[PDB]
RNA sequence: UUAUUCAAUGAAGCGGAGCUGGAAUUCAUUUUCCACGUUCUAGCAUUCAAGGUCCCAUUCGGGGCUGAUCCGGGUUGAAG
RNA sequence: CUAAUUAAAACAUAGCAUUGCGAUGGUCAGAAAGUGAUGUUGACGCAAUGUGAUUUCUGCCCAGUGCUCUGAAUGUCAAA
RNA sequence: CGUGGGUUAGUCGAUCCUAAGAGAUGGGGAAGCUCCGUUUCAAAGGCCUGAUUUUAUGCAGGCCACCAUCGAAAGGGAAUC
């Protein structure tokens, strides 16, 4: 096409005008987004003592997957299914009296922070789901602790969102599972069997290796000049 | 993980919803009235013997208006109350406090008339 | 319950624990306000003591003031 | 006066050039000039650039 | 017992620059990828009379490399700028008088002023009319040079920081005697209110450490320690010798 | 270096890794380093960039990619 | 310049000289401060003083007291 | 002294602009009355769409990086003889 032609600008240094270059790298972020990024930052720099990051080893994807579908099977009560069985239970007055027993024994999985404590402590807990996000850590920092002296088996898991999701909570920060229904027993076994294999059995090792001290890009990539030239 | 490409260094507030109100009850219950109709701009007209001296030679009604109106409340007022047309409104704020308005009316009325159709002179 | 490990691991001020989460928290301090609404206790065992209950009409405020 | 410039045509206002009421007509000549013998001189400084780093 | 004036200046009342006719602030250009990797080219437009300031100020004028717009800096003028003149501001800039380049990037006893003491706080060595920095050595390695400054002090700076190639013009000022207080008081006019100046010692003791006494004489020694404090900082301070040069 | 301290900016190009050519006398290996689109002149430089490429559902127009290397989201330099 | 008893030989002055300071600074503010003046500054500058245009000179003194010194390191040396 | 009359503006001023300055906000200090600061270390925002039938003109593009406000009846300023 003789109308049409090739301008090609000359970028350089001087000339030019430069063109609209992404600078997400250098945006000035509202204060809230450096403090949330920094604090992240901070606390993979200092040396992180081992009561924490005993965490940030996360029961992996293809387990925590066959985790959250065994836990599933257990969910509790919705406000539905209880307004529900509450009339039934209102049937169980009019014409059911067996005592009050109209409603079997529901299998649920065990939440509330207070709740799963004290299940642990009386080692009624077959297996406890940990969160490892949740803030403040002291919250949850000695529970692996207790969960290996009274033998019950842990698993550190990520989203206490998720975790949260399972007790139709937003947040629930541990779900603990009690007592299965028979034809599960072996799927809870096989799972304990695994989640031993990460968290308990390690714990006497883990318990001595601190976290931390990660640098970061370019202070990494000096670091090793240093070592070449040297 | 892809990431917005952010031409700009500044991070600006985004464009939220603004939601218009909606009370659940109202203000004040019961709008105020006019609180200056044609009766609170005309008061009274101005009856001095140099008030009656523009009345004949310049065709220019001399009222005493409210200090809270202007230049078109007077004009509007004026129009209502007595079916005249004016043409200019010159005010002057009166050494006692009081707002005196030269009403001057378009040639088609008389304001010789109109004075006695008022009732002064 | 939770709480009263809470309140003995609270008293270990000086443990490597303890230590390590004052110095993270105080720093993340710093970057916010001199008063700041707090979203929720830092210490929900702290809080129970004193007064506080989980629901609406309950509020936490951090602050810092000036030492000497 | 400034304010008045809004009252009079655009003929009082621009000469019929380009940079009329901007610059005084030398300067704008030389301004044409000034332009004009540079490219002839950045094409110059391009193939002799070019010549000399073809060679070496 | 009242506040001496030596004390009361820093309150800032009546003592502050009289700057309305000033024509800015006589600055580098900021630090940029331009002047970092390569050079930019600016072009003088103006030499201009600073008020209070002995020294005239260049309009230097460059193209903004990120927006189509021209950015207006103010330059201190090297003796020798001239008007329409290029200016080059850069690292790979060519040493002419007036070009902007890095003190590690100018060989040994080059002649610099508008000199940064810290890399991009955009001019703080030789400003003053007539003054320059000549640079006395390099160190490479942890990259710094050594100059000799317009006290004839020597200061290690950053290779980094910039510097602007001749002396400041409008040398051999004070050399001209002012021959009246009239020519001292149109100065000060400009500058601030310094003039004129009271001797103490033609005081009362309320007003000055120096003042009072039946005839004009200072009393105590007129050297005071660093270690005092205002209201006793009033004659030599600090001082390790006094009176003329005579060994 | 992450607390702290200094400073600068519309937080714009930082760090690392990638094309060449050699007085690397390639030592069949970047033990290795160097230069990154602009300097006769008081001009001009802006419309997501023309070009090229591919797609659309083509609507006379619209969207990507490349032009303009990739990766790390550490704004950058000090001081500790 | 002592309004309203002192207009002077007193104050200022240019000239001269001394002193401190290269900015993490000198001199000075402020109760503090993410605080100020000089400073829209940078030694031909700023600040602190002394003498007071020009001619011609500024002798002797470091024992005193002040000021100052990368100076001597079991004389004295508080708290921890 | 007693009683009244009298001051009419699009064009004259105020109003608007900034000056020296004063002074909120963000934020820091201070037991506090309040102090500092006036662009700061803030997520600080309105401007036109080329031009209208799915338009109370946006539910869209697109543009802009500054950041209160007060401060002159002698300074700047639309226009009457
Ligand atoms: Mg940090
Ligand atoms: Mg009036
Ligand atoms: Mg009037
Ligand atoms: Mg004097
Ligand atoms: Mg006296
Ligand atoms: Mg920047
Ligand atoms: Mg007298
Ligand atoms: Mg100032
Ligand atoms: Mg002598
Ligand atoms: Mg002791
Ligand atoms: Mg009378
Ligand atoms: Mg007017
Ligand atoms: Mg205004
Ligand atoms: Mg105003
Ligand atoms: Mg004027």
């Amino acid at each position: 096409n003789p109308l049409t032609h090739s301008t090609p600008k000359n970028f350089g240094i001087g000339q030019a005008v430069q063109p609209k270059r992404n600078l997400s790298r250098y945006v000035k972020w509202p204060e809230y987004v450096r403090v949330q990024r920094q604090k992240k930052i901070l606390s993979i720099r200092l040396k992180v003592p081992p009561t924490i990051a005993q965490f940030q080893y996360t029961l992996d994807r293809n387990t925590a997957a066959e985790t959250f579908k065994l836990f599933n099977k257990y969910r509790p009560e919705t406000a539905a299914e209880k307004k529900e069985r509450l009339t039934k239970e209102a049937a169980a007055v009019a014409e059911g009296k067996s005592k009050q027993d109209a409603s079997p024994k529901p299998y649920a999985v065990k939440y509330g922070l207070n709740h799963v404590v004290a299940l642990i402590e009386n080692k009624k807990a077959k297996l406890v789901l940990i969160a490892n996000d949740v803030d403040p850590i002291e919250l949850v920092v000695f529970l692996p602790a207790l969960c290996k002296k009274m033998g019950v088996p842990y698993a550190i898991v990520k989203g206490k969102a998720r975790l949260g999701t399972l007790v139709n909570q937003k947040t629930s920060a541990v779900a603990a599972l009690t007592e299965v229904r028979a034809e599960d027993e072996a799927a809870l076994a096989k799972l304990v069997s695994t989640i031993d294999a990460n968290f308990a059995d390690k714990y006497d090792e883990v318990k001595k290796h601190w976290g931390g001290g990660i640098l970061g890009n370019k202070a990494q990539a000096k670091m090793d000049k240093r070592a070449k030239n040297s | 993980k892809a990431l917005k490409v952010r031409t700009s260094a500044t991070f600006r507030l985004p464009k939220t919803l603004k939601l218009a109100r909606a009370p659940k009850y109202a203000s004040k219950a019961v709008p105020h009235y006019n609180r200056l109709d044609s009766y609170k701009v005309i008061e009274q007209p101005i009856t001095s013997e140099t008030a009656m001296k523009k009345v004949e030679d310049g065709n220019i009604l001399v009222f005493q208006v409210s200090m809270k109106a202007n230049k078109y409340q007077i004009k509007k007022a004026v129009k209502e109350l007595y079916e005249v047309d004016v043409l200019k409104v010159n005010t002057l704020v009166r050494p006692n406090g009081t707002k005196k308005a030269y009403v001057r009316l378009t040639a088609d009325y008389d304001a010789l008339d109109i004075a006695n159709r008022i009732g002064y002179i | 319950g939770a709480y009263k490990y809470l309140e003995e691991l609270q008293r270990k001020k000086q443990s490597d624990v303890l230590r390590f989460l004052q110095r993270v928290r105080v720093w993340e301090y710093r970057q916010k306000n001199v008063i700041h609404r707090a979203a929720r206790p830092t210490r929900p065992d702290k809080a129970r003591r004193l007064g506080y209950k989980a629901k609406q009409g309950f509020v936490i405020y951090r602050v810092r003031v000036r030492r000497g | 006066r400034p304010r008045q410039y809004a009252t009079v045509s655009k003929t009082h206002k621009t000469v019929s050039r380009a940079y009329g009421g901007s610059r005084c007509a030398n300067c704008v000549k030389e301004r044409i000039i000034r332009a004009f013998l540079i490219e002839e001189q950045k094409i110059v400084k391009k193939v002799v650039k070019e010549q000399t780093e073809a060679a070496k | 017992g009242r506040v001496i004036r030596n004390q009361r200046k820093g309150a800032g009342s009546i003592f502050t620059s009289h700057t309305r006719l000033r024509q800015g602030a006589a600055k580098l250009r900021t630090l940029d990828y331009a002047e970092r990797h390569g050079y930019i080219r600016g072009i003088v437009k103006q030499i201009v009379h600073d008020s209070g300031r002995g020294a005239p100020l260049a309009k230097v004028v460059f193209r903004d490399p990120y927006k189509y717009r021209l950015r207006e800096e103010i330059f201190i003028a090297n003796e020798g700028v001239h008007t329409g003149q290029f200016i080059y501001a850069g690292k790979k800039a060519s040493l002419n008088v007036g070009n902007v380049l890095p003190l590690g990037s100018v060989p040994e006893g080059t002649i610099v002023s508008n000199v940064e003491e810290k890399p991009g706080d955009r001019g703080a060595l030789a400003r003053a009319s007539g003054n320059y920095v000549i640079i006395i050595g390099h160190n490479p390695d942890e990259n710094k040079t050594r100059v000799r400054l317009p006290s004839g002090a020597k200061k290690v700076i950053s290779s980094d920081a910039r510097g602007v190639i001749g002396v400041i013009a409008g040398g051999g000022r004070v050399d001209k005697p002012l021959l009246k207080a009239g020519r001292a008081f149109h100065k000060y006019r400009l500058k601030r209110n310094s003039w004129p100046k009271t001797r103490g010692v033609a005081m009362n003791p309320v007003d000055h450490p120096h003042g009072g006494g039946n005839h004009q004489h200072i009393g105590k020694a007129s050297t005071i320690s660093r270690g005092a404090v205002s209201g006793q900082k009033a004659g030599l301070i600090a001082a390790r010798r006094t009176g003329l040069l005579r060994g």
